């Protein structure tokens, strides 16, 4: 489980090129932590899902101030929709397809 | 060039302990286990071999003798080669041409290196691990706790000056507030510990760094404490040791040992019997043992080994049986052809 | 520079208990057990070692002398060094040979070492000879504490390794002063701890096949009998040596 | 500052019964089949009551203020005094006497007994001897009040030992008996006078 640095640089580069609120669905909370570390928070607030956290707290952290939300796992049929209901993230970055580990 | 098998038992006169760096962990001092967590702990053959090698080195420096001032003729390099087995001047190479057929002559001139070997010269003696005969036979000893001398007895106040009494009281107060500070630092530490293991991969790396810096903070508080750099009244970690009287089966063997090398080994055991100490915690008199070894030889090609005698080490003395062992000791003592500087 | 093994028996005039936090459990003050659950209780060598170390400390501060105010010239750091070996002040390759003269001028810290300084004396665990010499004492919902019985024979064995005449005399004097209050363990109330003990001090010159007994030291409530002119010789050698600086480390 | 050892004998003129506080047996001195002993807990309790009611009759730094607490001590404070148990000398000599019968030593029993004061000063160490003399008025070494178990006589050889010397010196002989209290040794009398002359006291 080592992520190649070139891919990290490319991913942060494409993340920073976004000009609006976005939802980054990484695959592992470990990927969430490495991508957060590699990001320089040049963009509007970066909200990170700590390993074993609760998504809805970051959801309501994100409604007050839309920005870039890197939340691995999560989903399970959820959506960071606004208060009256509107698409508040024009971009959705699936960094890697969440390929399941091999299970001997 | 006869192979001597010293098969015998070490009975533990005082608890037998050893701190093997692998065996110990942050859980606590544990004896080196004979495979796995729950196996029967053994006393390492490395410790016995080192003790016997230092005994043989002392034997050799005593037989060579001392000058009027009491300094052995050997140098630091020769001492380290004889007992420690490490070369100070770099004169030890493995599998190098030129030393072919020089090993026999060096062994004859230097029985110590012959027996215990050096870097590149195979040691003729192998000092096996001590395996207990029966279950249990190991447990936690030492322990106890350091305490404030004057809190345990008050007669020592009448010896300490009022300024020293002030220093005492300040030492107490400071050690106490530092103890509660370290206490809450440890509470944070253990809280971290709970996640150090339960975690995802390289998430925990950060927690490793956190504990490392919390331990640097601990050191900082140590420096802050003033006076004692440590905690005076602290509990002592118990150390695992074999119970007294414990029977530990021991198998040593000397591969193709001349009568001279065998005599040096036996004299080494004789000198070791003066202080029959193995392992550590000598402050608690740990390591004192009485040991009886049946020396048996096995001529290659023969189906059975013949017993050349029994060597019994006891607090009451060293008992040597069989004329073969006596002839070995006499051969070693009489031989004046030993050069320990090569 | 001889190795003196003190081999002998401790007979307990009153019970003898030690609250070692390792053994004590929810049952109460369990004696250290020398094994598993059903092994034979052993009186730790750490307790006897502390008692004899503090006896040596007391004789050292007595032999140094007391000022007119009745106070000892040593400071707190030096007291803690002598009895507890704890570096209160906190002050190596330069120490490789400093141990020789630090031992020579401070016989106590040589005998009972400090952190990084190997102690010459090793005080072992007292172990009962027979069986059923341990029971519960202290009846009074009050925790009964484990302890040995009156007259229990505990086989003890100390050993001083490469000690000089002053070192061995210091240890003998420490035993003399301990025999004034021959109390081991704790439980000062209930008078538990007081023992009468006797040791045959036998030495063993390395190389010799059999050790030679320098004599017997016997501690009884009616006195301390020192047999063997050699133990007296080491005692007076320690007493008359006026060349001990106890302010070095 | 002398550490006083009271080595001596307790002779019993009545069956002493203890463990008043499955059957009523005496505490076992190891195992079950070994000799019995009379627990020092009750002896030190009696000495506690004696010291308490002598200081009532009359009226390190703490030790000078309260000689009682210096002798026996609170939880935090180490008490100088320690009262061991009474061990029988010979074989047998104890029986099921006496309603559930209780276990007791026969009349005429002689027990070897040890008491000690660590680093005693004459001031507070006099209090212990005064506690034994006023004990002698009411010699109760039993656990029964209706059956008045506890009538004993006891003779203690006080042996101090200044540390360092090879032998201890006998201060004197303290005997307690229903006839009264008998004391020997002029220096023991002077010790108890030291106690008397000071008046340092505090309540508990």
């Amino acid at each position: 489980q080592i992520f190649s640095g070139q891919w990290l640089k490319a991913v942060v580069e494409q993340l920073s090129c976004i000009q609006g609120p976005a939802l980054v669905l990484t695959a592992s909370h470990y990927e969430t932590r490495m991508i957060a570390n590699q990001l320089g928070e040049v963009s509007q607030p970066v909200y990170i899902q700590k390993a074993g956290q609760a998504l809805s707290e970051i959801i309501k952290q994100y409604q007050e101030k839309p920005g870039i939300l890197i939340s691995a796992g999560a989903s399970v049929g959820v959506s960071p929709r606004g208060e009256n209901g509107e698409q508040i993230f024009q971009d959705l970055i699936i960094t890697r397809i969440p390929f399941l580990p091999p299970d001997r | 060039m006869r192979t001597l098998n010293f098969n015998g038992k070490i009975s533990t006169l005082e608890p037998l302990t050893v701190t093997v760096k692998n065996a110990v962990s942050t859980s606590g001092h544990r004896l080196p286990r004979n495979g796995g967590f729950n196996a029967a702990p053994y006393f390492p053959g490395t410790s016995i071999r080192g003790t016997l090698r230092h005994a043989a080195h002392k034997v050799i420096v005593d037989r060579v003798g001392l000058n009027a001032d009491g300094k052995s003729p050997f140098d630091l390099a020769e001492h380290f080669m004889l007992a420690q087995g490490v070369d100070i001047n770099g004169e030890a190479e493995t599998f190098a041409p030129g030393e072919i057929n020089a090993g026999a002559e060096l062994r004859s001139k230097n029985p110590l290196i012959s027996l215990f070997g050096r870097w590149g010269l195979s040691g003729k003696v192998g000092i096996g691990n001590a395996i207990p005969d029966g279950d249990n036979q190991w447990g936690m000893f030492g322990g106890g706790a350091r305490s404030i001398m004057f809190q345990r007895d008050e007669s020592l106040m009448e010896f300490l000056e009022t300024d020293q009494v002030d220093r005492l009281e300040r030492l107490l107060e400071e050690q106490a507030e530092a103890s509660v500070d370290i206490s809450q630092i440890k509470t944070e530490q253990d809280a971290l510990k709970k996640a150090m293991k339960s975690a995802d991969k390289d998430t925990k790396a950060e927690l490793q760094i956190k504990v490392r810096e919390l331990d640097e903070k601990i050191q900082a508080r140590k420096d802050q404490k003033q006076e004692s750099r440590e905690s005076i009244r602290r509990p002592i970690d118990p150390y695992e040791a074999f119970i007294t009287g414990a029977e530990l089966s021991h198998r040593m063997s000397i591969k193709n040992a001349t009568d001279e090398e065998a005599g040096l080994f036996i004299s080494a055991l004789i000198r070791f019997a003066a202080e029959p100490r193995f392992g550590g915690h000598a402050n608690h008199n740990c390591g004192l043992v009485e040991a009886h070894w049946t020396v048996t030889t096995w001529k290659p090609g023969e189906l059975v080994p013949v017993t050349l005698g029994e060597i019994v080490i006891t607090p009451n003395g060293v008992e040597i049986t069989g004329d073969e062992l006596f002839a070995m000791v006499k051969a070693f003592n009489e031989n004046q052809s030993f050069d320990f500087t090569a």
